[PDB]
RNA sequence: UGUAAGUGCACAAGGGAGCUUGACUGCGAGACGGACAUGUCGAGCAGGGACGAAAGUCGGGACUAGUGAUCCGGCACCUCUG
């Protein structure tokens, strides 16, 4: 099915496919089909429309999805890359935030391997 | 130690032909020019090479028309 | 050459009257166009061998 | 047997209220608006050119009249532009729907911006005009949020007959335009 | 003290149309034999006059102005056919036959189509 | 203002738009300069067209360079001959 301009799967539980919307997680899966009272194991085959309608009034009552989520994240980053601080200047260098091993990990952040 | 210059055309006998107060036959050729050196008046029609002629038998009168060079045919009275 | 010599002919008389030139890179369909016949009397459509 | 509220507004009592505050010789030296136009400067049409139809498809959604695109009069090759090609589009309405659009924007648009302080009195061109410019286009009702695919900046002019600054801001303001405070 | 600063609608339409009335004369001429008909239109009246280049001289003229055209109850349209068969007669009566049009730049349509339709059935060949 | 220069074009020959192949056939009154042949323009007639209501324009490209005799031979058609 389609939600919030997401194609939902073909064939998969409802678990997962409200987790493949952005906003939505594993555990924010199980607790929302545990208020609805929508049991998880039923296939992408088994949906109705009115139950996909209710479900996206609430979920958009009761939090923010996709677009604004990752616009208020961009909106985080310039702020705190204006600001000058320290997690400014480690978006600037490119380089996670928390101080880890920068030394050997950190290869996600920096991508590839570059040989000098 | 040479020249590369020392070539030309060869040249096409332009320039006016024919003056005023000219008894001028139907149909004659009057100025051969490049541009639009003059422009046609009455009774006087432009070919393709921007060639300048007669169209009835007149004498030959120039003139000027708002800031133009003009050529006019006057049909002389028959005798 | 890019730009080959093409002969039209008459479609009802079968005679090659006009000769034009063309690019057949900017124009590899065949021409289709409408002149005058001397035989035939009318105009007809004309298309080139 | 229609009439725009903001049309009523401007003949009933801005005409009057203007005339009275400066004292004009005649009852049709008072400043009407006349036109506005709606368009956006892309660059990226020479790299790709699907987004444009986008931009033609918002407009058309938003205001409703089909827009027109515009070619480049000059080749350049350090931005590697060359004649012919389209890179924006432009729009520009009449009467009753300049009506509507400017209710529509003043009651809804203006308030929804995200940091919202104002806009600055000093946009002038010095003859009676304004102009200014958007980052985003998302803010307008009118277009979902679910089916855009980038983010699209906006410039919106307004001309009037004012004679010079002074009418115009007058006009304007009287209107309502949320100004700062200089 | 208020100083217009753009030019108006009234010359622009102005100068268009008189650029236009010298692109078509440029073409567009006259004779003795064959008098040039001119057309002024304008929003409340339509005029017609006949000219000879040669001299600069008017052989005969109408427009809507006249009491008798203003009299019809039909649309000014009517007023335009009226004119154009009273046009029609009056040159008849001066003896001028082949004629030709300067629609004066105004696009043909509407008033000039029905003036050219009145003329063309009272009997002028053009 | 395709292609160098000059002569011109702000009324357009600059650009935009609708339709369409006259980049036709049979002709040519007279001139242009030339030792020779090569080169250039042309009003107007008839057939049948194009554009435009009409008046009206159209025998290629705003103009001047983009080319080559004689002989021999090939191809289509012809109310010539044999
Ligand atoms: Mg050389
Ligand atoms: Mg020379
Ligand atoms: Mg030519
Ligand atoms: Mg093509
Ligand atoms: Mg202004
Ligand atoms: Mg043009
Ligand atoms: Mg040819
Ligand atoms: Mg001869
Ligand atoms: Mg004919
Ligand atoms: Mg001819
Ligand atoms: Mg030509
Ligand atoms: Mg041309
Ligand atoms: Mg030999
Ligand atoms: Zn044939």
């Amino acid at each position: 099915a389609r939600l919030v301009g997401v194609d939902l799967p073909r064939d998969k539980r409802m678990e997962i496919a409200l987790t493949y919307i952005y906003g939505i997680g594993r555990t924010r899966s199980n607790e929302i089909l545990a208020a609805t009272g929508i049991d998880k194991n039923m296939r992408t085959k088994d949906l109705t429309d009115d139950q996909v309608t209710v479900l996206r009034d609430y979920i958009e009552g009761n939090l923010k999805v996709e677009g604004d989520l990752r616009r208020e994240v961009q909106a985080d980053i310039r702020r705190k890359i204006e600001i000058g601080c320290y997690q400014g200047l480690r978006h600037r260098r490119g380089l996670p935030v928390r101080g880890q091993r920068t030394k050997t990990n950190a290869r996600t952040r920096k991508g590839p391997k570059r040989t000098i | 130690s040479s020249s590369r210059n020392g070539r030309d055309s060869a040249a096409q006998r332009l320039g006016v032909k024919r003056f005023g107060g000219q008894v001028v036959k139907a149909g004659e050729i009057l100025v051969r020019q490049r541009g639009t050196h003059f422009h046609p008046g009455v009774n006087v029609g432009r070919g393709g090479d921007d060639t300048l002629f007669a169209l009835a038998p007149g004498a030959v009168e120039f003139g000027a028309k708002r800031g133009r060079k003009t050529v006019n045919i006057v049909p002389v009275a028959r005798p | 050459d890019v730009r080959p010599k093409i002969t039209l002919a008459c479609e009802v008389c079968k005679h090659r009257n006009y000769i034009t030139k063309k690019n057949r890179r900017n124009d590899p369909d065949r021409l289709e166009i409408k002149k005058f016949c001397p035989n035939c009397g009318t105009h007809q459509p004309h298309k080139e061998s | 047997k229609a009439l725009p509220r903001l049309k009523q507004r401007y003949r009933e009592e801005i005409r009057e209220a203007l005339q009275q505050e400066f004292n004009y010789a005649n009852v049709m030296q008072i400043p009407g608006v006349v036109k506005v136009v709606v368009n956006m400067g892309v660059g990226d049409a020479a790299r790709d050119a699907k987004l444009i139809n986008g931009a033609i498809n918002d407009l058309a959604l938003i205001t409703g009249q089909k827009p027109e695109v515009r070619r480049a009069r000059k080749s350049i090759a350090q931005f590697k532009l060359r004649e012919g090609m389209p890179i924006g589009a432009r729009v520009t309405l009449r009467g009753d729907r300049m009506w509507e659009f400017l209710d529509r924007l003043i009651s809804i648009a203006l308030p929804r911006i995200r940091d919202f302080r104002g806009l600055s009195p000093k946009q002038f061109d010095g003859t009676g005009n304004y102009t200014f410019g958007l980052n985003e286009q998302s803010m307008f009702h009118e277009i979902d949020v679910d089916s855009i695919d980038r983010p699209r900046g906006m410039d919106i002019t307004v001309v009037t007959t004012a004679t010079n600054d002074a009418e115009g801001r007058a006009l304007l303001r009287a209107l309502g335009f949320p100004f700062k405070e200089n | 003290a208020h100083k217009p600063v753009g030019q108006n609608i009234s010359e622009v339409r102005r100068n268009a149309r008189l650029r236009r009335h010298a692109r078509l004369r440029k073409k567009v001429a006259g004779t003795a034999e064959v008098p040039r008909l001119v057309v002024n239109r304008s929003a409340r009246h339509i005029h017609v006059q006949l000219v000879n280049d040669l001299n600069g001289t008017t052989l005969a003229a109408a427009s809507s102005i006249e009491a008798d055209v203003r009299a019809i109850d039909g649309d000014k349209k009517a007023h335009s056919v009226r004119v154009g068969q009273l046009i029609a007669e009056r040159a008849k009566a001066a003896g001028v036959e082949t004629v030709v049009f300067d629609r004066g730049g105004y696009t043909y349509g509407g008033r000039i189509a029905a003036l050219a339709d009145a003329a063309r059935e009272a009997g002028l060949k053009f």
